[PDB]
RNA sequence: AGCGCCGUGGCGCAGUGGAAGCGCGCAGGGCUCAUAACCCUGAUGUCCUCGGAUCGAAACCGAGCGGCGCUACCA
């Protein structure tokens, strides 16, 4: 299974896709006819493979020379995160939901380039620190070029929050230099801690309709959904419930059991929290056929989240704006101006009611449930679409 | 898709963004030739003029709508 | 520091060259 | 990955259940002093392949084949 979330993030016509492919394997499927050309909406999902030989892509080793093979040692998951400016939301969901970060900067384009900027300041507010800068094209640049380029990144990034970020070369053709991405990646990243003590929770990111056409209906399988867990072990028969749930503005839970629970190749009953699960339960595949199961709060039956609709936030704004190449000062929030509050992974824009230079609160169409924290982000409307603004925490 | 081919003479294949009554006043004016809007069922779309004016039929396909000038083949013929 | 990073880019064109001496 | 369409004469259709189907085409000839128009004759093939029923089959069906629309990547 998987035992840390690991995301890459980068501008668009950079390459992560194929760069995650040559680190774990799984081919990006991009669907839905549109998505395999500009960008895509759907979160990208891959397995990577950490056999480390202490004298790899396979858990034998016979590259290296000496027969000797690898032992196991780490199964790492991989998040693919679309750097675009269309879409943010699911952006920020991955981003709440990953826990190691790799970045990708383009050399003979503009250096500075706004998504890579963007998501990396993304990356800051959530508490992800530990990112690895990667050079992800390396064979179109001259030696001088590639020099002029690492002063650049070096001089640019200095004093953000992001301090320790060693840097990789890679591409996506080459398929080499990888096993230094695998080492630097046990080595500078380790696993937050995850064990028994905190209570489970749930946190699904995407909905998955399973529903084969063509055979006979007879026997047909549930509603899977990847889910992300930051605290706690599910195991196999017990009672779950989707708090966000159905809408009769005003919604209601879902209840239901857990059928089965694909870790990564196959089906197994107890798994590690860290990693994205799928979780097959009895609900209706309807609830999981379109952009539903995205960014849903999910409670283990014995607990009782609670669903809030005014909702109070410390919040913080950046000096300037993000994601341009023009330029404007932040601007101090007015009231009655709808503003997207994504708590951690929730797709929402709250209307804003009381404003103050550090405080706020804000109401939400749809009424979310609250636990402990849920680390939040802020969006506007500016740039005729979302831009990110600034960091929001729920304070209660 | 969108291809377009000129033969003779028809022009096959015609975006619909802008109305197809419109396009025939300002080709039988700049053409000075008969024009004719025959939709043959599932066909491409023809528009039909008379003469060996495909250099024209370039300028007017220039001045209605096109930007691409680069999926345009006419073929000889 | 971007020390042990530029090695690794050096051996990055060492192994494209020669692997593919065409491009 | 499924079900529904296309199955070529250079082309779109056309019947599909008596065997070479129309127009567009292209070549030649006719018309006229001449041209366009009009009027005739032509060479184009495996209507993708497998079988079944079938005196008779490209067709009627069925068990594979090349591309199109949806499901929507259907852990
Ligand atoms: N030569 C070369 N081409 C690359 C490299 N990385 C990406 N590309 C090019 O990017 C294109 C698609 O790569 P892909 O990773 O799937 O796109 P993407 O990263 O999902 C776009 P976005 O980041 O906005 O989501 C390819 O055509 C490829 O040639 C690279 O390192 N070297
Ligand atoms: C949504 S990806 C994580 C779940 C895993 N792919 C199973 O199946
Ligand atoms: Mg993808
Ligand atoms: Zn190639």
């Amino acid at each position: 299974q998987a035992t840390i979330n690991i995301g890459t993030i980068g501008h668009v016509a950079h390459g992560k896709s194929t760069v995650v492919r040559a680190i774990s394997g799984v081919q990006t499927v991009r669907f839905k006819d549109e998505l395999e050309r500009n960008i895509t909406i759907k979160l990208g999902y891959a397995n990577a493979k950490i056999y480390k030989c202490q004298e790899e892509i396979s858990p034998k080793c016979q590259r290296p020379g000496c027969p000797g093979r690898y032992k196991l040692v780490r199964h790492v998951s991989f998040v693919d995160c679309p750097g675009h400016d269309i879409l943010m939301s699911t952006m920020l969901s991955g981003a709440a939901v990953m826990d190691a970060a790799l970045l990708l900067i383009a050399g003979n384009e503009s250096c500075p380039q706004p998504q890579t900027s963007e998501h990396l300041a993304a990356i800051e507010i959530m508490k992800l620190k530990h990112v690895i800068i990667l050079q992800n094209k390396v064979d179109l640049m001259r030696e001088e070029s590639a020099l002029e380029h690492q002063k650049s990144i070096l001089k640019f990034i200095r004093g953000t929050i992001a301090d320790g970020a060693p840097i990789v070369p890679i591409s996506a053709q080459l398929k080499y230099n990888i096993d230094a991405v695998n080492e630097f990646i046990v080595k500078t990243i380790p696993v937050p801690p995850r064990d028994f003590m905190i209570s489970p929770r749930l946190i699904v990111i995407r909905s998955f309709d399973v529903n084969k056409p063509g055979a006979e209906i007879e026997d047909l399988k549930g509603g899977v959904a990847g889910g992300s867990i930051l605290n706690g072990v599910f195991k196999l028969g017990d009672e779950i419930e989707i708090r966000p749930g159905i809408v009769t503005i005003q919604c209601k839970p879902i209840f239901s059991n857990i059928v089965s629970l694909f870790a990564e190749q196959n089906d197994l009953k107890f798994a590690v929290p860290g990693g994205l699960i799928g979780v097959g339960t009895k609900v209706d595949p309807t609830l999981c056929r379109a952009d539903r199961l995205v960014g849903q709060v999910v409670g283990a039956k014995g607990h009782l989240p609670n669903i809030y609709t005014d909702i109070e936030i410390n919040y913080f704004l950046l000096r300037r704006l993000l994601g341009v190449k023009k330029q404007a000062k932040v601007r101090k929030l007015e009231p009655n101006e709808v503003l997207m509050v994504n708590i951690g992974s929730t797709a929402t824009g709250a209307r804003v009611v009381a404003v103050k230079a550090d405080m706020a609160r804000l109401q939400l169409t749809s009424p979310a449930c609250t636990e402990i924290n849920e680390k939040i982000a802020l969006s506007r409307r500016i740039e005729k679409h979302w831009r990110l603004i600034g960091w929001a925490t729920i304070k209660k | 898709s969108n291809y377009i081919h000129i033969r003779i003479t028809t022009v096959q294949g015609v975006p619909e963004e802008y109305d197809l009554k419109r396009i025939l006043k300002v080709l039988k004016k700049d053409f000075a030739c008969n024009g004719n809007i025959v939709k043959d069922p599932e066909m491409g779309e023809i528009i039909q003029l008379q003469g060996d004016q495909r250099a024209k039929v370039c300028e007017f396909m220039i001045s209605q709508l096109g930007l691409q000038k680069k999926n345009i083949k006419i073929h000889g013929f | 520091v971007g020390l042990p990073y530029s090695e690794l880019l050096s051996r990055f064109f060492n192994i494209l060259r020669t692997n593919n001496p065409e491009l």
